[PDB]
This record gives structure tokens, C-alpha cells and sequence, in this order.
């Protein structure tokens, strides 16, 4: 979608690998603010979305 | 009443002794006032800080 | 320490970055002192083929 109208997608019940996205180096921008990349594996969320 | 000096000075210390506790709950302007959750949500360069 | 990276590359070469010449190639300490020096070799080190 465009920016004016972003595309908000609810993630849940789910287990996630992070580790494709951090070993993937097609992404120019790979930037985490309040949290670790690599820690990604680690922890459990709630609320995540896209 | 009788005896409120002694209950008083009781009183002042396990205050003081709360209020230390609960400035353990105080992140101080950081993002979690829990250790635990700093070192396993941050790199090491800015869980430093 | 001499080598030679792609153009996008050179972000990784300090401390406290996440990416992969940082980690499987070349990584820097969080204490490190120093000076981190690049520049552009296209005209030396690429061929047509």
C-alpha cells in the first residue's frame, strides 16, 4: 500500500525466526530501536504488527 | 499516644526502608527500572548506558 | 587491518554495529581506539568481465 493509506497486519499465535531476517542481506536498512536484533530469537511478544 | 517517641523513631526507619525499596521500581529516565529486562532486550553499547 | 568491501559495507566497520562482515568476517571491539579509513577503488579493483 501507500503511506498515506499503510497496511497494518496483525501478527499473532505464532512462533518467529528472526534469524532469516538478520542473515538475509537483501535489506539495506536493518535498524532495531528498542530492542537487540539478535535477541529477536530469545523473547515472546504480544501486539506485533507489520 | 503514650508511647509515640519510640513508635515514631519505628516508624521513620521502616519508612526510610520502603521508600529504598521502592526506588528499585524508578526506571530513573531509562527504558525499564528492571535489570533482567535491559540485558536481555539490548546489545551490550547501549544496555551500558 | 587492510581489506576490500562493498560500498555499503563500510557502516559495518565500527563498533557496536549488527551485520555480517561484523560478525564472520571482521569484527571490532566495543572498546576499540582508532581510525577506520575508506575510500573508493572502482578503478582498480573491478573488471569488465
Amino acid at each position: 500500500a501507500s503511506v498515506y493509506a499503510w497496511n497494518r497486519k496483525r501478527i499473532s499465535n505464532c512462533v518467529a525466526d528472526y534469524s532469516v531476517l538478520y542473515n538475509s542481506a537483501s535489506f539495506s536498512t536493518f535498524k532495531c530501536y528498542g530492542v537487540s536484533p539478535t535477541k529477536l530469537n530469545d523473547l515472546c511478544f504480544t501486539n506485533v504488527y507489520a | 499516644s503514650a508511647l509515640g517517641k519510640l513508635q515514631d523513631v519505628v516508624n521513620q526507619n521502616a519508612q526510610a526502608l520502603n521508600t529504598l525499596v521502592k526506588q528499585l521500581s524508578s526506571n530513573f529516565g531509562a527504558i525499564s527500572s528492571v535489570l533482567n529486562d535491559i540485558l536481555s532486550r539490548l546489545d551490550p553499547p547501549e544496555a551500558e548506558v | 587491518d587492510s581489506f576490500v568491501i562493498r560500498g555499503d559495507e563500510v557502516r559495518q566497520i565500527a563498533p557496536g554495529q549488527t551485520g555480517t562482515i561484523a560478525d564472520y568476517n571482521y569484527k571490532l571491539p566495543d572498546d576499540f581506539t582508532g581510525c577506520v579509513i575508506a575510500w573508493n577503488s572502482n578503478n582498480l579493483d573491478s573488471k569488465v568481465g
